[PDB]
C-alpha cells in the first residue's frame, strides 16, 4: 500500500510548486543536506506544501528517546498519516534554516472530545547541533490554541511564567541535559523537548489513553503527558497532535 | 489456486523514520529493532527497502537473501536475479510496521 512519489524538491512546498497534489510521502533535498531524505507532505487543494515533522495518535511509538535518536529521527511515515513519529532535529534544522525565506511552525491539536485547535509561530528555525538544536521563532501569530511558547503562570510561583518560556531553548534529552534545571527535565518526564524548568508546551510527552490523569498516574507524580497549557489543563493529554512548517509567503 | 491468483496478497509497509547508507549506519543512527528499513548507499542511486537484523550478534545486518517457507519462486532468469525479487518483510500480526521478514533475494547490481 505504502508508496513513494517521483517528485523531488527543497521542501514539501517546492514539490507542490513543481506539480504535486497528494497528501503523501516524498523525497526532499535541502541545499546544504548531503543526502536526500523522506518526509510526509500534506497538500491541500490550494498549493500549500506542509512539511510535517511531528505526530501523536494512539500511543504506539514511545517518545522516551536518547540524543542520537532525536537527532536522526524515530517512528514510521504512513502516506495516510496514521502513524506517530519524530522526523529528527538535524532534518528540521536543515529544512527550516535555508536562507532567503523563513518558515512558520503550525502546531495542530485535537482532544478526546472531538475539538480541534491551531496555533502559529513565525520565522521558525532550529539551530545546529553546535548550538544544541535551538528553538527560535519571531512571534506567535495567532490561533485558538494560544501562545504556550510564551510561558504560563501555573500554580503559586511568580516567575514560573519566565521559567516556562520556550523561545530560545536548546533541545534536552536525558543523556544530554541542556535545560536550565538543577535536575534533568527530560528524565522526570521520560521524553525529549526544548525544556526550560520545565515546560508550558510538551508535544513529545508520555501518551495517555483517555486524556485526563493526575500525579498518582506515575511514581514521580509529574506531568509527563502531552500538554499545551494555553488551550487545556495540565492534567489532560491530547488525543492527536501535529507540527508542520511552510514558507511564510504561503500564509 | 489459479482462482486464488486472480487477487494478489496485500501489505502495508510503513517505512520507518531513520534512514542511512546501510543497515549498519541505521543501528548507530539509533535504530535498534529488527524490521524493514529503507537505505541509500550512494547518492546517484535510488533508495530501496531492506530488512535489517539488529538482534543477531551486534545488529547492522543487511539481509540479502532469505528462506523459511518457500513462499517465493527462485527458478528465475538472469534479469529478475539482476533486479532482485520477493517480499522484503510482512505486516507482523496486528501492527502497522512490517516486523517479520519475507523470502527474497535483494538482487545482484
Amino acid at each position: 500500500t505504502v508508496q513513494i512519489h517521483d517528485i523531488t524538491g527543497k521542501d514539501c512546498q517546492d514539490i507542490a510548486n513543481k506539480g504535486a497534489k497528494q497528501s503523501g510521502l516524498y523525497f526532499i533535498k535541502p541545499l546544504k543536506a548531503n543526502q536526500q531524505f523522506l518526509v510526509y507532505c500534506e497538500i491541500d487543494g490550494s498549493g500549500n506544501g506542509w512539511t510535517v515533522f511531528q505526530k501523536r495518535l494512539d500511543g504506539s511509538v514511545d517518545f522516551k528517546k536518547n540524543w542520537i535518536q532525536y537527532k536522526e529521527g524515530f517512528g514510521h511515515l504512513s502516506p495516510t498519516g496514521t502513524t506517530e513519529f519524530w522526523l529528527g532535529n538535524e532534518k528540521i534544522h536543515l529544512i527550516s534554516t535555508q536562507s532567503a525565506i523563513p518558515y512558520a511552525l503550525r502546531v495542530e491539536l485535537e482532544d478526546w472530545n472531538g475539538r480541534t485547535s491551531t496555533a502559529d509561530y513565525a520565522m521558525f528555525k532550529v539551530g545546529p547541533e553546535a548550538d544544541k538544536y535551538r528553538l527560535t521563532y519571531a512571534y506567535f501569530a495567532g490561533g485558538d490554541a494560544g501562545d504556550a511558547f510564551d510561558g504560563f503562570d501555573f500554580g503559586d510561583d511568580p516567575s514560573d511564567k519566565f521559567f516556562t518560556s520556550h523561545n530560545g531553548m536548546q533541545f534536552s534529552t536525558w543523556d544530554n541535559d541542556n535545560d536550565k534545571f538543577e535536575g534533568n527535565c527530560a528524565e522526570q518526564d521520560g521524553s525529549g523537548w526544548w525544556m526550560n524548568k520545565c515546560h508550558a508546551g510538551h508535544l513529545n510527552g508520555v501518551y495517555y489513553q483517555g486524556g485526563t490523569y493526575s500525579k498518582a498516574s506515575t511514581p514521580n507524580g509529574y506531568d509527563n503527558g502531552i500538554i499545551w497549557a494555553t488551550w487545556k489543563t495540565r492534567w489532560y493529554s491530547m488525543k492527536k497532535t501535529t507540527m508542520k512548517i511552510i514558507p511564510f509567503n504561503r500564509l | 489456486q489459479m482462482e486464488y491468483c486472480r487477487t494478489p496478497c496485500t501489505v502495508s509497509c510503513n517505512i520507518p523514520v531513520v534512514s542511512g547508507k546501510e543497515c549498519e549506519e541505521i543501528i548507530r543512527k539509533g535504530g535498534e529493532t529488527s524490521e524493514m528499513y529503507l537505505i541509500q548507499p550512494d547518492s546517484s542511486v535510488k533508495p530501496y527497502r531492506v530488512y535489517c537484523d539488529m538482534n543477531t550478534e551486534n545488529g547492522g545486518w543487511t539481509v540479502i537473501q532469505n528462506r523459511q517457507d518457500g513462499s517465493v519462486d527462485f527458478g528465475r532468469k538472469w534479469d529478475p536475479y539482476k533486479q532482485g525479487f520477493g517480499n522484503v518483510a510482512t505486516n507482523t500480526d496486528g501492527k502497522n510496521y512490517c516486523g517479520l521478514p519475507g523470502e527474497y533475494w535483494l538482487g545482484n547490481d
